[PDB]
């Protein structure tokens, strides 16, 4: 009964950090979609400037 | 370097040799075709970034109102004297106020 | 780039080669047919959005 107190605290400390992890997951998955959309845009502007149709 | 200078000579001849293959009548309308479809590609990519500015503003409005729920529950715990449970609610709140500050920074930049 | 410049040359020849296959007499009435049925497709899609404002 001195062990079950230790385990019973360790069990609650785990679920506390699952809750934090799950809130951060949402914010990170948002940032990864935004960054990937901007990468495709900046690649499009480069290829346009490389064709330079207005110089021809 | 000497081999830079030779390189720039031989590279310039080849570029001139192409330039006199360009028929003004055919290439001048193809250039406008290319420049038009470039705008079709660009407009798709822009709209795809607008969709996400719209979408982070929703997430911000959830996590500001979800943190109010956990603040109210912490006060309810302290009026019931259950101070160990009040700490748990405050830990849930802090993680929400820290991520909401990231959405504010992201959204103003977008 | 050099291969952009070659590409725009070879692409422009092919587009001109098509352009002189277009008979003015046949294509000029087909263009109006296409533009008419485009309106039939468009009107169906619009009405389908009106149904939901109503709803």
């Amino acid at each position: 009964r001195t062990m079950s107190e230790n385990l019973r605290r360790n069990l609650a400390a785990l679920e506390a950090k699952i809750s934090e992890a799950k809130t951060k997951k949402n914010m990170l998955q948002a940032r990864a979609k935004a960054a990937k959309a901007n990468a495709e845009l900046q690649q499009t502007l480069a290829a346009a400037a490389a064709a330079a149709a207005a110089a021809a | 370097g000497l081999f830079d200078r030779l390189g720039r000579v031989v590279r310039a001849n080849l570029n001139d040799l192409v330039s006199k293959a360009e028929d003004p009548e055919k290439v001048l309308e193809q250039a406008v075709i290319d420049m038009q479809e470039d705008l079709v590609q660009l407009r798709q990519a822009v709209a795809r970034t607008i969709a996400e500015e719209k979408r982070t503003e929703q997430r911000l409005n959830q996590d500001t109102q979800e943190a109010k729920k956990w603040e109210d529950r912490a006060k309810l715990a302290l009026t019931n004297g259950e101070e160990n449970l009040a700490r748990e609610a405050l830990a849930r709140k802090k993680s929400l106020t820290d991520t909401a500050a990231a959405y504010q920074t992201q959204l103003a930049q977008q």
